[PDB]
RNA sequence: GAUUCACGCAGUGUUAACGUGCAAAUUACUUGUCAUAUUUGAGUAUAGGGGCGAAAGACUCAUCGAACUAUCUAGUAGCUGG
RNA sequence: UGAAACUGUCCUUAGUGCAGAUCUUGGUGGUAGUAGCAAAUACUAAGAAGAGGAAAAAAACAUCUUAGAACUGAAGAGGAGAAAGGUUCCUAAACAACAUUACUUGGAUUAGGGUGAAUCGAUCCUAAAUUACAGAUGGAAAUCCUUAAGAAAAGGAUUGAAAGGGAAUAAGAUUAAUAGUUCUUAAUCAAGAGAAAUGGUAACAUAUCAUGAACUUUAAAAUGGAGUGUGAAAAUCUACGGAAGAGUUCUCUUUUCUUCUUAACAAAAGUAAAUUCCACUGAAAUGAAUCAAUCAGAGAAGUGGAAUUUAUUGGCUUUGUAAGAAAUUCAAUGAAUUGUGGUAUUUUUGCAGUCUUCAUAAAAAUUAAAGGGAAUCUUUUGCUCGUACUAAUAACCGCAACAGGUCUCCAAGAAGCAAAAUCUUUAGUUAAAUAGAAUAACGCAGGUAAGGGAAGUCGGCAACAUAGCUCUGUAAGUUAGCAAGAAAGAGUAGCUCUGGUGAUCGAAUCAGAACUUUAAAGGUUAGGGGAAUCCGACUGUUUAAUAAAAACAUAGCAUUCUGAUAAAUCUAAAAGGUUCAUUACAGAAUGUGAUUUCUGCCCAGUGCUCUG
RNA sequence: GGGAACGGGCUUGAUUGGAACGGCGGGGAAAGAAGACCCUGUUGAGCUUGACUCUAAUUUAUCAUGUGACACUCAUUUCGUUAAAUGUUAAAAAACAUUAAAAUGAAACAGGCGAUUGAAAGAGAUAGACGGGGAGUUUGGCUGG
RNA sequence: CUGUUGCUUAUAGACGAUGGCAUCAGAAAUCGGUGUUGUAAGCCUCUCGGGUAUUGAAUG
RNA sequence: AAUAAAAUAUUACUUUGGAUAGUUUAGUUUCCUGGGCGAUGAAGAACGCAAUGAAUUGCGAUAAGUGAUAGGAACAAUAAAAUGUGAAUAUCCAAAAUUUGAAUGCUUGAAAGUAUACUAAGGUAUAUAUGAUAUUCAAUAUCCA
């Protein structure tokens, strides 16, 4: 087999220091750098992964387009749809309530 | 001779607290005009596991009386807070397990924890796991309560003095028998410097009083003045009794 | 293992050169100079050192200044 | 391939020699040498055959 | 090491500028001494301790 | 915080080699151990009647029952040598 | 002999007379042409260069090329980095000294040459920690404080990582030596310049589109380990079909071997695995499913959809780049080729749930979104510094070309359970403190041995011996978990067959049957076993360099003090410090040392204590 | 033999050919080290202890002038905050809450930012106790060792 | 006369020494005798085959 | 008994070594005269500069030296060029005076850097403490409408 070398100075197994190994012309094998994994976005409530944006670095979102890292609802890209859901109706019950209960029973 | 281990404590280089993933400073929040006249109400939003520490801490967050924003609090949790639920701090909260009350507003054989000391020192009895205090009695004649302090002794508290109606959680840790000395020595991850502890017989004469000759014994007496002095004040201090009591 | 052996691993330097006195007595976690006695304003001089006084003091180096002043 | 003061940076360079021979220069890398000089590698453009600019400095 | 400071590097290379011999022309001076320089010195015979 | 083998590491025995040595502590075989009380780099913290020590008076730059260095200091010597 | 100063007498003066002080400094003998130049398997033939293999064999000859023979054996004697070194890198001339012979060789001498970045790092951010002005403290030097003390800093100052976080570059070619740095081609990033939309029931979707200030919130950067399953890539192996070259060939072999490749960044023909949500309906005769689990009227299964992850866009094939490169051939610059598969193994990279903690396993720079509703395609630039070489049986630390020590990345075949021992391929090397002849003693390292079998010896020290796998079988004791691989016994090769284990052709695995032989684990690798007693309960640690243990630790047990302005305790002092980001299930000080059983009598003495 | 009582040298004898190679371990009371065992120094050091003499820490008493006759706060102590309503008058729901309309809204004043301790306690001076935690030093002579 | 030297000399041997021969010398293959192993390679038979055999063996 | 190879002894010559003699631009001591540094940036450190330099010396981007004033014909290891229209040489003078360092805008490890204002670059200034003056303020602290 074709056996490599780091092309950068980092001597270590870090978390920054990945690489991959591919195929290129004449056989030789060349050393790539590959990007870390990165999470996704969380609710704020139930802290569970938000659906409809990707899981890139920070950075990287400004390069996305502008629909591609929110959802067209409201509170979209922080909470998710059973997040908004009772909050819409916690809004409309309590005030309902107290309507009722309290300012002319 | 030599310096012993209790005086190289003191010093504090390699005895420091490891207290670097900790949660925070767990307290009351600071006290204002809304929780001395009326009631403040906060919302548990997480119940997490701070290093070094066996009862679980809260994560409360009480909105704002005066400006606009949020008050992100840390409270120690009381056993039986979930996730969600909202608390009251104030002096007319209700008798209810979580809620911060003035310690006058408890009525007598309540069961409080994390009191305060001082009013408005931020909790200081009943922290650790499953610990409380009780409610002896009430003295509305110079505004005064007294309480049972985990240990047994009473306590005379200002009637303002705050604390959390119920048990701290985490009750029951240290009936756990540890069994390996592994395990001992993970329970000071996030805690000092103290663990393998060398018997001051086991040590020469330079190092300890306790260091003994060609047998391993102490030699002298074990109980000790309180006036002794840092590096001969080793064994049992001021023992009124001593022995397996009957 | 006391002797040859424990000599391989050193390959970290206590000491670099000094901005001050230009000698490698910079120790770099002190922060300080062993020599010199930097950041301390003062030049770092001992009388029972009567040796290091002779070998850095007034009159050992250029004199730039002082040498025009003097015959003046 | 010019040696030049390590205290003028690449944007200093460029403009000496532009000013000096009056040419034009798309690129410059330069590295400092272990005797202190800074040797400057111009790149002139296209249009410009740096074999009559070396021959006018003197070089062949 | 390759990675350096720069004032560092350049106390580097005035230690390779002063490893040099005395010149040819300096020696057929007159009343010379100075022949051979006793300050030279080799990477693998005593090492410059900077 | 089970049993083992390997990469590594140690140092049980030979009381083997060597002992003006490869080496101011190493080599060979045998043996043990070989991931959670594990191993390890870099950064950082702790300094001499002090530090650090799962404790051997161990370790603190081949120096430790009190480091190294310089000054007092040409310390004193009823003792040895000239 | 030597070539420019010196002597005799009287007084004066003393750093004034040497065989010794293990005297000091320098120089020099015997030992003595002696001990040695013996780890790292290994060299040989022809030719070249050179003063340097001659000769009655003076039996040996340094460098380079070729041929033979070999070693390290891919956890390497291979290809690269961090620290450390500092020019040792490359070339030419030259060999006085140096590398325990010699050297035409060299990490050695002399002289030249060599290190190219918007994209790699430093620079930037913070971690443990570190240091300022003012203040506090001190006789002093100076110490303390790091946001508290302040008319200082919207909230708190400096420094701290070339392994943590982080805007953005790849392929090919090129040099005597540098190259994600130069050249060719093709990209990317940052900073600049030229009354406010739709679609879908929904999850959510639309080459910028489709405004969005103060303020606030959320998320990201950014989080342990074990073990199982599995998607994809690469390497290895292999099936089908070949093209080109090479090896063997009087014995066969439609044969053995080699090449058949392709980046960053983007595209969207075709098509996946896993998970989470959405719509319809409402599950009991309970169903669904996994290697394991696990799940369901706070709604299963089914049907149809949405999203995200899978080493860049969007995972894989494919496409642009792009064959024009490169690889392998052929001719003398020009021509040829560059399919399709695999229910195989390993490594890498993700994913999904399971387990485990008295352990819950970073922060900041910086980025995006939300709530709110204040206001009304082309082109330019991209600064500073590091960048050579070794990274070790010769470039580092040990006085040295020292068998010692020193952090990582990549990783072929056979065989095997195995990254074991052994052999080989790519790469590197045949030199690494000199050899030739002879073949004494005594050695160091490795072996064997008649008969006996520990009689040797303080003592089975040393050596021998056992040893892999399958089947049968396995005692006392016991904390009921173990003892246990107990002990003990049988089998094992080669060749020719049969059967079992799957999917809509393939995997090595298991069982059985004939026949033959030198009767089969044994080349390498590879437990000796049993019966008692003492100590320590166990895993662990220890006197670096004569002690590895019964010593230390340990869990368990027990005792003492302390309500926090406290206890212990550092400091000369201190709005000083530590346990303490703490609060009795805690902090501090001790003894004994798992479990079981039991801890008897004594308060006179010395301690300690008293509510006197 | 005698001698410092175990000679290579001296006395008397035995005896002797000069130069050495390979071994060898009897001797050279062989080399390595101003004996480490023992004793003597009016030589030390580590450790121990009601050895002698002291000392840090701890402790107790007195002094160091806040007011009114126990009460107060006013120095002092320990705290908490964005010095954020002090004092006197007048448990159904894990949601949002801010940049105000309108014609002040959103009340005034105090000589105390809010508490706690308190003329007591801390630090100073002097005096008694305690104090191997620690410092300095000593630990006779003769003597069939 | 003796010594060196040669037979990569033996009845000898650490090196010296000792012993033998030195042109009718010596060395060498080959062949025969003598041993060891066990029946070669091409096509159970060829096959008591093949291979080795002084190196410190014995003839020519 | 015998040989003198080795051994020993003396002299001459030579060698290894550097004593002795002769010598001194170096020291030691005493005395005399001063004791003349720095925010107008010192002492110290670093780097750089000669036609051929590595050290040392001298000097600072005007570089082994510039101007002025004295001075009057050299320097040399080699070659150049200049020179009585002034070469060497000397100086309390003039100009100039890199990076640092008390180091002082902020940072500084071996660190590369960086802010503002004035006059794209370049050059100045901006630490802490402090005296005087001016100016802008703060506190009902005292009066006070």
């Amino acid at each position: 087999a074709v056996r490599v070398t780091y092309v950068r100075k980092h001597s270590y197994n870090t978390k920054s220091n990945g690489i991959r190994i591919v195929k290129t012309a004449g056989g030789n094998m060349t050393v790539q750098h590959r990007q870390k994994i990165s999470n996704g976005v969380r609710c704020g409530d139930c802290g569970c992964v938000l659906a409809g944006i990707r899981h890139i670095r920070p950075h990287q979102y400004g390069w996305l387009g502008k629909s591609k890292r929110t959802v067209t609802r409201a509170y979209g890209g922080v909470k998710c749809h059973k997040c908004v859901q009772k909050k819409i109706l916690r809004a409309f019950l309590i005030n309902e309530h107290n309507l009722i209960k309290l300012a002319a029973a | 001779g030599r310096r012993t281990l209790s005086q190289r404590k003191g010093r504090g280089s390699i005895f420091k607290s490891r207290s670097h993933h900790k949660l925070g400073v767990a307290q009351h929040r600071a006290i204002d005009f809304f929780e001395r006249h009326s009631t403040v109400r906060g919302l548990v939003k997480s119940i997490e596991h701070d290093p070094g520490r066996g009862a679980p801490l809260a994560r409360v967050v009480f909105r704002n009386p005066r400006q606009y924003g949020l008050d992100k609090e840390l409270f120690i949790c009381a056993e039986g807070l979930y996730s969600g639920q909202y608390i009251y701090c104030g002096s007319k909260a209700s008798l209810h397990i979580g809620n911060v009350l003035p310690i006058g507003q408890c009525p007598e054989g309540t069961v409080v924890c994390n009191v305060e000391s001082k009013p408005g020192d931020r909790g200081i009895i009943a922290r650790a796991s499953g610990n409380y205090a009780t409610v002896i009695s009430h003295n509305a004649d110079n505004e005064t309560t007294r309480i049972r302090l985990p240990s047994g002794a009473k306590k005379t508290l200002k009637s303002n003095c705050r604390a959390m109606v119920g048990i701290i959680a985490g009750g029951g840790r240290t009936e756990k028998p540890i069994l390996k000395a592994g395990v001992a020595y993970r329970m000071y991850k996030a805690k000092r410097t103290t663990w393998p502890r060398v018997r001051g017989v086991a040590m020469n004469p330079v190092d300890h009083p306790h260091g003994g000759g060609n047998h391993q014994h102490v030699g002298h007496p074990t109980t000790l003045k309180r006036s002794s002095p840092p590096g001969q004040k080793a064994g049992k201090v001021a023992a009124r009794r001593t022995g397996l009591i009957r | 293992t006391k002797g040859t052996s424990c000599r391989g691993t050193r390959h970290n330097k206590t000491h670099i050169l000094c901005k001050r006195c230009g000698k490698r007595s910079w120790h770099l976690q002190k922060q300080r100079c062993a020599s010199c006695g930097y950041p301390d304003a003062k030049m770092r001089q001992y009388a029972w050192g009567y040796k290091a006084l002779r070998r850095r003091t007034q009159g050992t180096g250029r004199m730039r200044h002082l040498k025009i002043a003097l015959k003046r | 391939v010019f040696l030049c003061e390590q205290k003028a940076n690449k944007t200093m360079i460029k403009k000496a020699v532009e000013k000096r021979y009056g040419v034009k220069v798309i690129k410059v890398n330069t590295l400092v040498r272990l005797d202190g000089l800074k040797k400057a590698f111009v790149r002139l453009a296209p249009d410009v055959e740096a074999m009559e600019v070396a021959t006018k400095i003197g070089l062949f | 090491t390759g990675h350096k400071g720069f004032s560092y590097k350049l106390k580097l290379g005035k230690k390779i500028h002063q490893n040099r011999g005395v010149p040819q022309w300096f020696r057929m001076k007159t009343g010379n001494t100075i022949n051979y320089n006793f300050k030279r010195r080799h990477w693998n015979r005593r090492k410059m301790g900077m």
